[PDB]
């Protein structure tokens, strides 16, 4: 029934405030709000969301992490776990945040 | 009993008055005695305000009140008996303990005029004491019978457009249906008398302090206090006595129609006016008291107040929100109402479709979000200490309890920020949790 709200509000407006991760706590509710990316659990939210979760995990530049990319990691990694069947074409950037992890 | 035997020796003691009480003992000796032999020795003991003699003719007359039973007269005389600051301490506290016996027992329950009076009399006390201690144990007497009358309601129930508009819809006709005295009870149709009667009872005394609340710096005035205690008794009684106002069970008599109506519908006019024209003040005080008691309203009554909300929220509180001068303690503390809402989702959910979803009504839920996420933008401070300092000021979902206060007599824009983001993700979580 959120449906309307998944549209209504969220593509170009949770994402706008959420990427005040650029600013350090806080962050980590911050990254918790991120996860609650609902797809459709049409398309837009769900690429903005996982590309922004993707850019703040920073895994393709290594040797500049903080606590903030491992967080954003685990979060990333514990959506695909629970929400398999919904990413769709999502899968990509989760994939790539796999693979550049396993280069360490 | 013992002590109507005492206090007749001790008023013939400080005696024209005197022959009374001899008159009444030689009754009493011929026993149980005539409620007017009684009665009238007591009435002309109190008459003159003295230190020995008027505390204890009140005394016996509240004690007495407690038996037999002239009811109307004797919370006449009582109240009667409080002229004003002029009146000294100790009458005015045994004028509010003899109140509270005569209206508090387990038989005799003095419905009507006698009740409302002496509710009004004690909130006279409160307001006109002069004195700390007279004042918050007025208070306290007034808040407590406030509270059993609605327990009572409560016990009986248990075993059965723009702003200006808000100003004339008068659903339910209150002509001078009130204040009626003769009616009193101890301990099909006929339970339904009393409980229209008790019903009618927490609506005077509902309507009374509307009445005060409706009323128009010195926070510790006559005229301020009072509008600060009638909006506390106010809230009070949403708050402790929810269910009595939400059941549909509990109707009351038109007075116009004598058509049965929904008790929240009787009184959906006093409240919307006690919110519009006492909201949105210029003093914190009130304006957090008309907050707890709106937030009361979208939680419980959504269905009985869908437009009434929709006026709430678009001209006195979003509006006190989108404001660039309006005061920062007013917008944190609507800010924590909103993040108290947004825990809820069926009262997401419902605020969206009933606001929304429809054209002609302004965007309401969208509009909110919108809020809250510029609030979560700016940030003042820089220095992490105080970030630290926020994080180890914390005592959670809103969940309710009683609620009384007493009137006797760190960056705010930081916490707001983070009250915005904490209901942002609250609103969220809500979210998920209603997609399930």
């Amino acid at each position: 029934h959120v449906g309307p709200m998944f549209d209504a509000t969220w593509m170009s407006f949770f994402s706008t405030l959420s990427s005040l991760v650029q600013k350090t706590d806080v962050n980590k509710l911050c990254l918790e709000g991120m996860k609650l990316a609902t797809k459709i659990a049409l398309s837009t939210p769900r690429e903005a969301f996982i590309s922004m979760l993707k850019n703040t995990a920073n895994l393709n530049n290594p040797r500049e992490m903080q606590a903030k990319n491992v967080e954003a990691l685990k979060v990333l990694l514990d959506l695909a776990q629970t929400e398999g069947n919904y990413l769709k074409e999502s899968w990509k950037d989760v994939l790539l945040c796999i693979s550049q992890l396993d280069r360490l | 009993l013992k002590f109507v035997v005492s206090s007749l020796d001790i008023i013939a003691a400080q005696a024209q008055l005197a022959e009374l009480a001899e008159k009444a003992l030689a009754a009493i000796k011929e026993n149980l005695p005539d409620p007017e032999v009684v009665f009238a020795p007591l009435q002309l003991a109190t008459k003159s305000g003295t230190i020995p003699l008027t505390t204890t003719a009140l005394d016996c007359i509240g004690k007495l009140i407690s038996y037999s039973y002239l009811i109307e007269r004797a919370i006449d005389t009582i109240c009667d008996c409080f002229q004003g600051e002029t009146t000294l301490v100790e009458i005015q506290l045994q004028i509010v303990k003899s109140l509270l016996a005569a209206v508090l027992n387990d038989k005799i329950i003095v419905h009507g005029a006698g009740l409302l009076k002496a509710v009004r009399q004690v909130y006279n006390i409160f307001l006109l004491s002069r004195s700390t201690a007279n004042q918050q144990v007025a208070q306290g007497t007034l808040t407590q019978m406030v509270g059993t009358v609605f327990e009572r309601v409560k016990t009986r129930l248990h075993m059965k457009l723009t702003l200006k508009d808000l100003e004339h819809r008068k659903s339910f006709d209150d002509s001078h249906m009130g204040d009626g005295p003769t009616m009193v009870s101890q301990v099909p149709e006929s339970l339904d008398a009393e409980d229209e009667a008790y019903i009618r009872d927490a609506y005077l005394v509902f309507r009374s302090f509307c009445n005060l609340s409706t009323k128009i710096y010195d926070l510790r005035g006559q005229p301020m206090r009072s509008k600060l205690i009638s909006l506390h008794l106010i809230h009070t009684l949403l708050n402790n006595h929810i269910t009595v106002f939400t059941s549909p069970l509990c109707t009351i008599r038109n007075t116009k129609n004598n058509e049965p109506t929904n008790f929240l519908q009787a009184i959906k006019y006093y409240l919307c006016l006690s919110i519009t024209r006492n909201g949105a003040s210029s003093v914190d005080r009130v304006f957090d008291i008309c907050c707890e008691i709106f937030w009361l309203m979208l939680k419980y009554m959504r269905s009985s107040f869908k437009n009434e909300i929709e006026v709430f929220l678009n001209e006195i509180y979003l509006a006190l929100l989108a404001r660039r001068n309006a005061p920062l303690s007013q917008k944190l503390t609507f800010v924590g109402i909103l993040k108290r809402l947004c825990e809820d989702p069926r009262a997401l959910v419902e605020l969206y479709l009933n606001y929304d979803c429809n054209q002609n009504v302004d965007n309401i839920f969208q509009t909110i979000v919108e809020d809250l996420s510029r609030f979560a933008t700016a940030s003042v401070p820089i220095t992490p200490t105080q970030e630290q300092q926020y994080e180890e000021s914390r005592s959670t979902a809103g969940e309710w309890q009683i609620k009384s206060v007493l009137p006797p007599p760190l960056p705010k824009e930081y916490v707001m920020k983070r009250t915005a983001l904490d209901s942002l993700v609250e609103t969220l979580r809500s979210l998920v949790h209603w997609s399930q």
